[PDB]
């Protein structure tokens, strides 16, 4: 009776959502029909699986999730993939024309006529959920589709359940590696809409995790499938405390209600350790005192941000495998006495720790090494302001000329809302300064 | 609490002195030609062990011995062959 | 009889504390064999990403 | 004399153990319809001609 | 030598042990013996009655 | 009170030591042998086992009372197959003392005076002869039916299948008697009142004893000559009176040459300290082992 | 006669009274299904207090779990000795609590609370003779800290005469578990004040201290944390199950041991703890239990008690041992350290024994004490309510719930008043 | 019943600690797991003056060890008899000091000392009545020299009643294994003074001289150095665990050998020693004992007692003898050597008698006197201290943590009345 639905919209999101849920097929022992193995044979079948996946009465296993897009090519493949048989055949909603890298066309004039199919699709899966925790969603914030659609739902949902908790895995465009021209119009616009209607927001930018494979894994020409995969580890060990038991059980609720002084304030950048190839595994002894100080590592942030330059208002970090209370504790109090790292003054208990005995599991075929222990880190800091600016500067540089608007204006869309969106966005970069200063 | 089998080498301690019995290649002269001499003595390695940080850490506990010992303190016992 | 009792009572310390030593000399093996584990596999996964890594 | 063959259970003695090979919860407890329920396990019998 | 075992005397549970069988009138003995007589001379069911007064309804 | 372990051994030994300062006690008529006699009638079928509620019954008729906890230890313990049923012979074979040395000597003696004829077996009628003599001195030898009669004060016993009784049965009836009485001197007294027989050891020589002696030998020689002589002395007496060179003293030899140094010991003193010099126990102790325990040793 | 029902919300009060019913079982020789299987007579005779009676002659807890999540619920059903509390007893939500006071004390937990609420009235009347209630909570938790508080106001006007007993996990900076932990430390203690009988505080930090430095033992677990609190639960109510020279109860604890009904808070100790590798050179006598009894390190809590004097103390002995013995040793403490004792109240230590020792042992006692230099928990708790609510973060949270300021303040202020008149008694004299 | 509790600092402490443990040991019958097997029943009578009762019968010696760094003490454990000391009594550091006398004086000694003053304290009380302490350590390294000396001073403010005895190794400069030796050996000096009731002076080049001159030994190492040492210890202390004619303890020797109370450093002797090929030949005797013991080249000091006079004497017998020849003994050395013996005292020698002899022989003597000829070992530590002093040489590690030159002053300077006095105290007459 601990259900999360996840929403994956836009190619990145669908993408995403590939590796996503071959994790936990494998990790619950589901064969991609949605049936466990046939011989098996064990007895005691433990419905933890609950979680992600749904009884069908008589058989298979149907999973919890909608995927939405408006281009037919990423949809066409998963129901053609190997993964055709697991999903509803009508949970998979592809639209027929694409977004076109525009917030508007997917905003306005197309994304319209799909949002009402969705929130049919939603209703019937909350419907089924007894005792549903809340939403998961994962969008490119530099996508037409991705922030278009991604915008329109938040906004929708905001209404149709209200308090029901809602999670945002988004993903910002790098400072420098830009696959796009256009993102930091519909990055922003994208911003000023999730602002009010999202409870707690990840980075999830490319050039971090583009530094880190290299850097720890020894690949050099890593692809956008290294990438999932280690995203979906975050997002495992984010939630293994609702099926797997432990000593210190967390849960989903108790994330927005330790990590958030302000409404306004619920941006936030993640970390992960260890992450490490068997090259370096074989000889480190990858201690629980070791793994929690490469937690705070700026180098090994999921997000091209330096929390050196800033304060730490809250960190939560859950720990998986084999670790004891004595060493989280001892740890814990070392990071507190460093000087490198600094909270803000009003903040003098700042940490939350969540206990999981499950170890860490392992996909075939994958890059990471098997470990015996491990921690996700998620602190919401005041650093985050440095990456509005950067995004703010080349936005202010392109609309002095009134670049691309036209693509914008013609699509349904008033002049005044970029004016507005660019305004509220100057709200914010120092709303995070006067939060930081002491009294 | 084990039966001791005849045979395979062992050790001789004196209860008293916690010393084992041991013979090196020390010459000594006698009636009956040439023979060494038999003392008593632990031949334990010389690299130390951090035991009494082990200890207050508590990992290890003092009656299981952390030092080796040298094949000098090897005895064996050897009885007939026929009966 | 006083004597007795002392002597008697101590004996059930002596077998308490060989019970606690034994078990936990048990678990370290058991953890200790566990590390082996790991590394058992991560040494075979290090040959085995080295040919990947080549092709594609 | 007679001494326990077993250790008792004391303020430190007991050591849990979890070096199992997968730690999975089971959702015994459910709330449906405002109403508490609980799974029927360890109580169900099998079959016979009866 | 061993470590702290939770179940004394091995008691098996009745899950496993045998079936079910006839005995559901075990408590039934007494059960149709009615009190307003009856525990005054006897404490077991009265026998079917062959002989009525005048007057018996 | 928690006999979880060691405890099942520490409450019946307070049961026992209840029970024996109880009989102790009371120290009159009743008798370990008296319960045994008891217990056979509620045996009923001699199996020798017994339910908790006649096994109460019968300690509680020769008038022994407990706990209700208490009682459980002893059903616990003495429930040897866990068929929930008492051992009474198990528990009467604990709580019976071996009898001391002492008496054990003085009770041998007794039945050896009583049989001068040397079977080992002892006529009733005999005995009961010399008990109505001791509490008399008019019973005169004849009597009108005097077997029968005296027979009265025997019986106590039992015979063997010749009729006699056996000296087995003789100390075995009265060290069950020596649980009611635990006073020495007073076993010792009534024995020898009962049978007109009083002779026994005056006493043994003492670990004290033996050491005052000791030290008065080893400071004796020391006030002879100086401190580096007097082992010359004392290995002299050998050289001048040990004629076969052997090197081994005798108990006369040993005797007369501590006579010659102006120490005569008593011949029972004597005996005490030899004896406990040597452990080999043939009579004859090496004269440099001598030398060494009274010249050469840091223990008094 | 003068039984008592057990109470516990939350995952840590859930695990502590798994821990304890557990020791309970083990103690009284009740197997995994609830099957009397002792060996001596005194382990039936008070088995009313604790324990209920079924048909077939099995032996259920009269324990009630509540919770706004089954998690930890479910967790501990499947456990071993999961099978005697009977599934009427459980009591669980939907929602959830999230770490809010406001979510677990006025918007779910008040509307939850009428179940276990008509769960506690029918154990209550079914029993022959209550003596009292007994909790086992977290202070830094949401549904705890808020159900088990509003519960225990609501069974305080409706019982006003039964006797009142908390184990309460107040939290501690240096294991900052949650950022939100003030406010609920704080709001639980001005709750806590008002209507509590007893209070003993519980370190997780002293309860590490004690398993790393005493019983030196490489793998701390939280099993071996809620055993040590459950040998000190079964301590201080061993008398009131078994005979012994002198008896004491909870009635006559607190009379003994609280000089001013506002001062509640006391700490709690058990001993003797040694290690493995040590035990072999310790003795067994009463002196040395009692120099380990006052031994600072010993407490379960950060409190240090040489920072302040002992008000009241309390001891409660467990074997055969001798009042000679017991009392001298007691007088010779007391005379020795005369300036860690109040000067205006002659004798303040309680002397109780039982002549049952626990399992595997042969003496142990259990220290309860009142000392004044509890403040310093209090002090900084409140320092650090005050600073994170000058500038009011995180209170959008609290103030969701229709809650107001006023509440805060007056809640801040009791607890300096409290602090004022708790430390005006330390500089007292004669 | 008047025991005596043992501490051992620095790295020489530790090894005359761990040799000195075997003898008592041995002295007594105490096996290494520590069950008393001895033979006769005079050797547990007084088992309690080093031995604490533990569980199981055995015995525990009440005996701290002390020092910043384990590197020497974890040898020890590991050896034979490494088995007897309790756990527990155990302190170290994580530093060591490094033969700097105020880094292990003011830094790490200071930060270090709470615990093991905590410990001492603790077997002070456990004890019925303390007799006295004793420490052994060095004067020529860091921790023995600085850590070592403040603990003699808390000890003395909390204790200022019981006799303390110290056996300082005080460093020759013939050989010298630290280039420091003159600074920190002053300054111990300096603070050991006003402290210790008796200061018991032992030179390594005594010990050597005996080895091969009186013992005929090619081939010494320090286990046969520290024998010499803890055979003399033991004697000291000999009459206060055995019966004998006459009783004297440390008390005792204190009244008849110190006339004043700066004057309290002995020089010490132990008698008979010979080799393996020489014991058939030598008949032992008291004239021969009394021989060997005023002998110069018999004593422990460097220092040649003929330079100077004994302004008191004292003499311990060990085994069974009559009284007449050890009373006229003491008689006629006195006469006959009038010259080397200050007038204004008669009858200036301590007798007593213990008739239980070591093991392996059957008459021992201990000789402790006090002789103004050990002002000249002072003479020489001052005199290499001003010639490195003049040029601040090594100086900048003294002063690096607070010490100020102005306290190597005084420390000179309180060397120099000491030498003055002692020499006051030999030409002065009647
Ligand atoms: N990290 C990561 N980012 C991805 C992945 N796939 C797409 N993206 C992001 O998606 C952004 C562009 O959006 P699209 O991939 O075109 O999909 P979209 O968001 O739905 O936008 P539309 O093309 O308008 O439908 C790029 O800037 C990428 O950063 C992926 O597999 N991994
Ligand atoms: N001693 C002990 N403390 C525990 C245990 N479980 C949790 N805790 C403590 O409880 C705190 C968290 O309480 P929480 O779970 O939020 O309480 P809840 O909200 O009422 O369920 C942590 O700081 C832990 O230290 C346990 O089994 N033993
Ligand atoms: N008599 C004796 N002296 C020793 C022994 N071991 C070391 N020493 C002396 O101790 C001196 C060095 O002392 P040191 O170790 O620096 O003292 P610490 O710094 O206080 O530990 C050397 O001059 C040695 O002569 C020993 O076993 N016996
Ligand atoms: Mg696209």
């Amino acid at each position: 009776m601990r259900e999360v639905i996840s929403i994956h919209v836009g190619q990145g999101g669908i993408q995403v959502g590939n590796a996503c849920w071959e994790l936990f097929c494998l990790e619950h022992g589901i064969q991609p029909d949605g049936q466990m193995p046939s011989d098996r044979t064990i007895g005691g079948g433990d419905d933890a699986f609950n979680t992600f996946f749904s009884e069908t009465g008589a058989g298979k296993h149907v999973p919890r999730a909608v995927f939405l897009d408006l281009e037919p090519t990423v949809i066409d493949e998963v129901r053609t993939g190997t993964y055709r048989q697991l999903f509803h055949p009508e949970q998979l909603i592809s639209g027929k024309e694409d977004a076109a890298n525009n917030f508007a066309r997917g905003h306005y004039t197309i994304g319209k006529e799909i949002v009402d199919l969705c929130l049919d699709r939603i209703r019937k899966l909350a419907d089924n959920c007894t005792g549903l925790q809340g939403f998961l969603v994962f969008n490119s914030v530099g996508g037409g589709t991705g922030s278009g659609l991604g915008s329109l739902l938040l906004e929708r949902l905001s209404v149709d359940y209200g308090k029901k908790s809602k999670l945002g895995f988004t993903i910002y465009p790098s400072p420098q590696v830009s696959t796009a021209v256009v993102e930091p119009y519909n990055s922003i616009l994208s911003t000023h809409s999730l602002l009010e209607h999202t409870d707690v927001a990840v980075m999830l930018d490319n050039e971090a995790i583009y530094d880190i494979c290299r850097r720890n894994l020894d690949i050099e020409r890593p692809t956008y499938t290294n990438l999932n995969r280690l995203i979906a580890q975050v997002i495992s060990s984010l939630t293994a405390s609702l099926r797997f038991d432990g000593a210190l059980n967390v849960d989903i609720t108790e994330f927005q209600t330790n990590l958030v002084p302000y409404p306004r304030i619920h941006f936030m950048l993640s970390s992960y350790a260890p992450i490490i190839s068997a090259e370096k595994a074989y000889h480190e002894q990858l201690s629980v005192a070791e793994i929690t100080n490469s937690a705070f590592e700026p180098a090994n942030m999921m997000a091209k941000c330096d929390p050196r330059h800033g304060k730490y208002m809250a960190c939560s970090m859950m720990y998986r495998g084999d670790v004891v209370p004595k060493d989280v504790n001892a740890s814990i109090a070392t990071i507190k006495t460093k000087r490198t790292i600094q909270f803000v003054d009003w903040c003098p208990t700042g940490f939350k720790v969540g206990i999981n005995y499950q170890p860490p599991t392992v996909v075939p075929g994958g890059d990471l090494a098997k470990v015996m222990r491990a921690v996700c880190m998620i602190s919401n800091s005041t650093a985050i302001a440095e990456v509005f600016s950067r995004l703010d500067h080349k936005f202010d540089l392109m609309y002095a000329k009134r670049a691309f608007v036209h693509w914008y204006v013609g699509e349904g869309m008033e002049e005044g809302e970029f004016s507005e969106a660019r305004e509220d966005l100057a709200a914010l970069e120092k709303d995070y300064e006067e939060v930081g200063i002491e009294t | 609490g084990q039966p001791v089998r005849s045979g395979e080498p062992v050790l001789i301690k004196h209860i008293p002195t916690c010393q084992w019995l041991a013979t090196d290649n020390v010459q000594y002269n006698n009636e009956f030609g040439q023979e060494f001499e038999v003392f008593c003595n632990s031949y334990q390695c010389h690299n130390k062990t951090q035991n009494l940080i082990a200890e207050k850490v508590g990992r290890k506990t003092i009656e299981t011995p952390m030092r080796n010992q040298t094949n000098q303190n090897t005895f064996r016992i050897v009885t007939a062959l026929y009966p | 009889r006083d004597e007795d009792k002392a002597f008697s009572n101590q004996t059930e310390h002596n077998r308490f504390m060989l019970i606690n030593l034994e078990r936990q000399k048990n678990r370290q093996h058991r953890q200790r064999m566990d590390e082996i584990k790991e590394f058992n596999l991560l040494a075979a996964k290090e040959q085995k990403i080295k040919l990947k890594h080549m092709y594609d | 004399y007679n001494l326990p063959k077993t250790v008792p259970l004391l303020p430190g003695h007991c050591f849990p153990d979890h070096l199992k090979e997968s730690h999975h919860k089971t959702q015994q407890f459910t709330l449906v319809n405002n109403v508490h329920c609980e799974k029927t396990n360890y109580i169900e019998e099998k079959n016979d001609p009866y | 030598q061993y470590a702290y075992d939770f179940n004394p005397a091995k008691t098996q549970s009745l899950q496993s042990r045998p079936i079910e069988h006839n005995k559901f009138s075990a408590w039934t003995g007494d059960q149709l013996y009615r009190t307003s007589y009856g525990t005054h001379w006897t404490s077991k069911p009265q026998e079917p009655k062959t002989h009525v007064p005048p007057g018996y309804a | 009170m928690s006999l979880y372990g060691v405890g099942l051994n520490v409450q019946v030994d307070r049961i026992k030591t209840e029970f024996r300062l109880y009989v102790s006690k009371q120290k009159g008529g009743l008798n370990v042998r008296n319960l045994r006699r008891i217990f056979e009638q509620l045996d009923y079928q001699q199996n020798g086992q017994l339910n908790l509620d006649d096994f109460k019954a019968g300690l509680n008729k020769f008038g022994f009372f407990l706990k209700n906890v208490d009682y459980q230890c002893l059903l616990k313990y003495f429930d040897v197959e866990q068929n929930g049923n008492v051992n009474y012979l198990a528990f009467l074979s604990c709580i019976s003392q071996t009898l001391n040395q002492r008496r054990a000597n003085f009770v041998l003696k007794v039945f050896d005076s009583i049989d001068s004829e040397q079977k080992g077996a002892v006529h009733p009628f005999s005995l009961a002869e010399r008990l109505e003599v001791v509490k008399n001195k008019d019973y005169q030898i004849g009597s009108k039916t005097r077997e029968q009669l005296v027979g009265e004060y025997v019986a106590q016993f039992h015979k063997n299948q010749d009729g006699l009784i056996t000296r087995d049965e003789f100390v075995s009836y009265y060290e069950d008697l020596g649980l009611g009485i635990s006073s020495d001197q007073h076993f010792i007294e009534i024995l020898q009142t009962q049978w007109g027989i009083k002779e026994d050891d005056d006493l043994a020589i003492t670990k004290e004893e033996v050491k005052g002696i000791v030290k008065t030998i080893r400071q004796k020689l020391i006030q002879k000559t100086k401190g580096a002589n007097d082992e010359f002395l004392l290995r002299k007496l050998f050289k001048e009176f040990d004629i076969s060179n052997s090197g081994f003293l005798t108990l006369d030899e040993m005797n007369a040459m501590l006579i010659k140094l102006e120490i005569p010991i008593q011949k029972r003193y004597l005996n005490a300290v030899f004896s406990q010099l040597d452990r080999n126990h043939s009579g004859v102790i090496e004269f440099e082992e001598f030398v060494y325990y009274i010249v050469n040793d840091p223990y008094p | 006669m003068r039984e008592i029902v057990h109470i516990q919300g939350g995952q840590c009060g859930n695990q502590i009274g798994a821990k304890f019913w557990e020791v309970i079982s083990d103690e009284h020789g009740i197997d995994p299904t609830g099957t009397y299987h002792g060996d001596s007579d005194l382990q039936l005779e008070r088995i009313n207090v604790y324990y209920n009676e079924a048909t077939g002659g099995r032996y259920v807890p009269r324990a009630i779990l509540m919770d706004l999540e089954p998690g930890t619920m479910d967790s501990v059903r499947a456990g071993p000795f999961g099978q005697l509390f009977r599934p009427d007893n459980f009591v669980f939500g939907q929602t959830g609590a999230g770490n809010n006071w406001a979510k677990g004390h006025y918007t779910e937990g008040a509307e939850l609370i009428d179940s276990v609420l008509d769960v506690v009235r029918k154990e209550a009347e079914g029993c022959d003779c209550l003596q009292g209630f007994q909790i086992t909570h977290s202070l830094g938790g949401g549904t705890g800290s808020g159900m088990g508080t509003l519960l225990i106001s609501k069974v305080r006007e409706e019982y006003p005469d039964r006797i009142m007993e908390t184990f309460s996990v107040v939290p501690s900076p240096k294991v900052s578990d949650t950022v939100v932990e003030p406010y609920n430390a704080t709001l639980s203690v001005h709750q806590l004040v008002e209507n509590a009988d007893e209070c003993m505080v519980i370190d997780n930090e002293a309860l590490y201290d004690i398993c790393f430095r005493t019983l030196k033992l490489t793998t701390p677990t939280y099993g071996d944390l809620n055993h040590l609190v459950s040998a000190a639960m079964s301590g201080v109510t061993c008398c009131l199950r078994f005979p012994g020279q002198l008896n004491s109860d909870l009635r006559k604890l607190a009379v003994n041991l609280i000089p001013f009904p506002r001062l509640h808070f006391f700490m709690i100790g058990f001993a003797p703890l040694t290690s493995r590798g040590s035990q072999q050179y310790r003795a067994l006598t009463v002196p040395e239990l009692t120099q380990q009894m006052f031994d600072a390190k010993n407490m379960m809590c950060a409190a240090d008690p040489r920072h302040g004097r002992y008000l009241t103390a309390s001891a409660l002995f467990r074997g055969r041992m001798s009042t000679k013995e017991v009392d001298e040793q007691m007088l010779n403490v007391q005379n020795k350290n005369s300036s860690y004792f109040v000067e205006w109240i002659p004798n303040n230590i309680k002397s109780s024994i039982c002549d049952i020792p626990p399992k595997g042992l042969k003496m142990a006692v259990t220290f309860v004490g009142n000392s004044t230099a509890i403040q310093e928990m209090f002090k900084r708790v409140a320092e650090q309510f005050t600073a994170m609510f000058r500038r009011k973060a995180f209170l959008h949270w609290y103030t969701g719930e229709g809650m107001d300021e006023m509440e805060f303040t007056e809640a801040e202020s009791n607890m300096n008043d409290l602090v004022s008149e708790y430390q005006q008694y330390q500089d007292a004299t004669a």
